[PDB]
């Protein structure tokens, strides 16, 4: 019996501490889809701004608004932070611990986003320019869109895991 | 009676409404906002289609 | 445009009736903890 | 705030159960302290 | 049911009538008067031009 | 005036939101003082 509270109270902290990791991926995954809509922002002002149409004094508050996009996306990369961490500001795993038993943990990995990483770091539309703009930024919002995906199965399993220990609980 | 420190048949209970409210949360959400997908704890795929 | 509105789309008709079973089923549920709760009393009187 | 909410609530549905099986069991307590009061009687007729 | 303090539910209702509410004005005022540009926070280099 | 408007605004959806809550708490406060007032009863119990 007391071997059967000890594993009962073990499971009970290993669901909070899923919880925890279960709000820690939804915060993040919310910063990154915020991050996103900036990137397409990016893309649809620059595929006008890609025209030989506009003169050469139009390239160069395009730019501006580009920078001012860029700028703002380094910054919801640095400010975003869960509980005295960022999340976004180094690569690296957090780890939850949703086993009683010692060892039995879940990953949970976070990779390092800001403007440098999604690529061009140096986007210019009024020259030199950017050789590819486009598909540059494709491969830049495919890269959050697959991050986003991963953060999805990770909420999924801890949902999972939380539903088992609270059966596994109430049956022990 | 036979059970009197503990109330299993509550926990039970307390289970399948704590399953409900998965799928109540989720529906109501999915109802306020237009979007399906909704921040995708759902298809992953999809959203990124 | 038509192709975005397949994947995502609330379609109000399936979540309307999804609402609704699912207030009665929490309602359900807490009214039978109620007589959950209610059941263990006996031990008293079998005392006295 | 949806997160604080995990960790700061009161959950009713497992708070109340406890009140009332602490309840129960108080009401058994003193029933059977009253009941125990009663044993140290028999003394008297051994007495007389 | 477990929602006590934090009505989170209906806060993420609230919260997506806010987002709704923003497209609501942009697309009135830009409704109302014949530019669609609309002082241009929007599309500077468009106004410009 | 949209400046004015920006530092005081109602914006009912959540005061009233937050006053439901409030009776809410306020009831719930009221029915579990009812059952703290019932509490030291059976200590009359308790005498004989």
């Amino acid at each position: 019996a007391n071997r059967f509270t000890s594993n009962i109270k073990g499971l009970t902290q290993a669901a909070r501490n899923a919880n925890d990791g279960i709000s820690v991926a939804q915060t993040t995954e919310g910063a990154l889809s915020e991050i996103n809509n900036n990137l397409q922002r990016i893309r649809e002002l620059t595929v006008q701004a890609s025209t030989g149409t506009n003169s050469d004094s139009d390239l160069d508050s395009i730019q501006d608004e580009i920078k001012s996009r860029l700028d703002e996306i380094d910054r919801v990369s640095g400010q975003t932070q869960f509980n005295g961490v960022n999340v976004l500001a180094k690569d690296g795993s957090m780890k939850i611990q949703v086993g009683a038993n010692d060892g039995q943990t879940i990953t949970i990995d976070l990779k390092k986003i800001d403007s440098d990483t999604l690529g061009l770091n140096g986007f210019n539309v009024n020259g030199e320019s950017t050789s590819d703009p486009l598909a540059a930024l494709d491969d830049a919002i495919s890269q959050i869109d697959k991050f986003r995906s991963s953060l999805g199965a990770v909420q999924n399993r801890l949902d999972s895991a939380v539903t088992n220990l609270n059966n596994t609980t109430t049956n022990l | 009676a036979q059970v009197i420190n503990t109330n299993s048949l509550s926990l039970i209970t307390q289970n399948n409404i704590n399953k409900n409210q998965s799928a109540l949360s989720s529906s109501i959400e999915r109802l306020s906002s237009g979007l399906r997908i909704n921040s995708a704890k759902d298809d992953a795929a999809g959203q990124a289609i | 445009s038509e192709a975005q509105s397949r994947i995502q789309d609330a379609d109000y008709a399936t979540e309307v009736s999804n609402m609704s079973k699912a207030q009665i089923i929490q309602q359900a549920g807490n009214s039978v903890l109620a007589k959950a709760n209610q059941v263990p009393q006996q031990v008293l009187s079998l005392l006295q």
